[PDB]
């Protein structure tokens, strides 16, 4: 579509599509987070949180 | 700003409706709004994209106001005396600048802003393609089935909206059906210039009948008038240019080709083939089709006439409910009253007597020879000065004394004709409550001088439309004087 050309040819968002697949919290339960882990092999440079 | 924004600005199928700089700025404003939403403060941001290379610079505005709070939202100079007040207090001119914005997370907001900008650009293109030429005055088709409305498509992806009175009284449209109409009131609208299509006037068939006309558009006959109305009357006529051209056959096309041409979506009513001419007697007799020529009358000063036809075509010659009034109101050039055949018989009973009964004593003559002149010639014993001797003094006998009725007004103009303006000598005099009431023109004293009411207190209990049937004022203008008189006395503490 011309909108995609307008956005990625100017703003630079050349990803350019999107598809949300966020890990949703299971429905109907509260809670709190106590620990987080990051596992990554030596193929991708880890981010600042890692 | 990488020599690629121009390639997107110049699509150029539809993105070139505005200028390249203008089209770029149309999306740059939305991008600046998205960045400001992503920005912490609600400062006015003005981002301009250069058309040459897409240099998306940002020279934000200060949006300064008289407020002494939120300096980012509104700059100040009076409280900024340390800055020496370089400008006035409340200068909303561009006095800020930004550098760049990525907004990767805000890509959804950027896409929404781009969609809004695209909708605005499409609306602007539709406006510049339709409203410049007054929508689209051409036969088209509809693609929407709505309630008392229709969306008619046209060229350059136009979309006009049909008014309430566009379709006929029983006309209906569905998805795929076509309801033709004249669209001339093209007004701006969001996401497409929705024009106003309405076929309820004579213009719905004024020019449509000339397409199939054999002499109107063939440089052989001129178009006098054509009156199209919804359901009541519809008469199409072409004036013959003194060349024995068909005044009704051409209007009907080819033996009725144009009769049903304007009866489809121009109002639903069938356009009768009336005739148009230039003769004083053929102006309306031939225009009263379908009927017979039976009315020959014309006024002296104004373009007035009288309708008098056979008993079998009372509703077809003129019509009591306007069935053929439009056939004699516009395509005739004269004004006539729709009535029965008595218009040719009873019209000479009171007209000849009104001007003769009152003058039974103003002519210095007896009543024995006063009515004899009127009986010999009706409408002859009145205004014997303007007319010459060929039409006013052609009678024998007392030819010399026949100019008495005209010479009586030489110096006695305030003797016999003085009763038309001296009705407020002893009674019905003007008052200061209704005759001189403010809210109307100088002719507002007639309702008080011809009714006999001394004061407005006798009608102060009335509402608004108490005298709506009178000819001295409108429906709601009759009670204005009473309301003013009541208000001048209810709270008249201050003088």
């Amino acid at each position: 579509t011309p909108e995609e050309k307008l956005l990625r040819a100017i703003f630079g968002e050349k990803a350019s599509d999107v598809k949300d697949s966020s890990l949703r919290v299971p429905n109907g339960v509260s809670g709190t987070v106590i620990d987080v882990q990051v596992f990554t092999r030596d193929g991708v440079e880890k981010d600042k949180r890692a | 700003m990488n020599k690629e924004i121009l390639a997107v600005v110049e699509a150029v199928s539809n993105e070139k409706a505005l200028p390249r700089e203008k089209i770029f700025e149309a999306l740059e404003s939305a991008l600046a709004t998205a960045t400001k939403k992503k920005y912490e403060q609600e400062i006015d941001v003005r981002v301009q994209i250069d058309r040459k290379s897409g240099d998306f610079d940002t020279f934000r505005r200060w949006l300064v106001v008289d407020e002494v709070t939120q300096p980012t939202k509104e700059i100040t100079l009076e409280a900024a005396r340390y800055e020496d007040e370089s400008l006035n207090l409340g200068d909303y001119v561009e006095d800020q600048i930004e550098s760049v914005t990525f907004d990767r997370i805000t890509t959804q907001t950027a896409k929404q802003v781009i969609v809004q900008k695209v909708r605005e650009a499409e609306r602007a293109m539709v406006v510049d393609q339709f409203r410049e030429h007054e929508g689209e005055i051409i036969t088209g088709v509809v693609k929407k089935v709505n309630r008392d409305n229709i969306s008619l498509d046209l060229g350059n992806n136009a979309e006009a909206v049909i008014l309430r009175e566009d379709m006929l009284p029983r006309e209906n449209f569905r998805p795929g059906d076509r309801v033709r109409g004249v669209l001339y009131s093209v007004r701006p609208e969001a996401r497409g210039a929705q024009l106003f299509v309405t076929r309820s006037k004579p213009e719905m068939l004024i020019e449509l009948f000339r397409i199939e006309v054999p002499e109107i558009g063939e440089e052989v006959i001129e178009i006098k008038a054509a009156a199209r109305d919804p359901g009541s009357r519809a008469k199409i006529a072409v004036k013959t240019n003194d060349k024995r051209i068909d005044p009704v056959g051409a209007c009907v096309g080819m033996r009725g080709a144009r009769v049903q041409a304007v009866s489809t979506e121009l109002g639903g009513e069938r356009i009768d083939i009336v005739l148009w001419d230039d003769n004083p007697a053929q102006f309306v007799i031939n225009a009263m089709a379908p009927a017979d020529v039976a009315s020959i009358v014309v006024d002296e000063d104004k373009h007035t006439m009288d309708i008098a036809v056979e008993a079998g075509n009372l509703a077809q010659a003129i019509g009591r409910n306007g069935q053929n009034v439009r056939l004699a109101s516009q395509l005739s050039g004269w004004e006539l009253n729709v009535m029965t055949v008595d218009d040719l018989q009873a019209k000479h009973q009171a007209e000849a007597h009104a001007a003769i009964d009152t003058f039974t004593k103003y002519l210095d003559i007896d009543e024995d020879f006063a009515t004899v002149l009127v009986e010999e010639g009706f409408s002859t014993l009145e205004e014997l000065a303007y007319v010459p001797m060929k039409e006013l003094l052609e009678i024998e006998g007392l030819d010399e004394p026949t100019v008495e009725a005209l010479r009586e007004r030489a110096k006695n103009a305030l003797a016999t004709i003085a009763q038309a303006q001296e009705e407020s000598l002893g009674d019905n005099k003007p008052a200061d409550d209704l005759l001189n009431l403010e809210g109307v023109d100088r002719d507002l004293a007639f309702k008080l001088a011809a009714r006999g009411v001394c004061t407005l207190e006798d009608l102060a209990e009335q509402g608004i439309d108490d005298l709506a049937d009178i000819e001295g004022l409108t429906d709601e203008k009759a009670g204005a004087l009473i309301m003013a008189a009541r208000n001048i006395c209810w709270f008249g503490d201050e003088a």
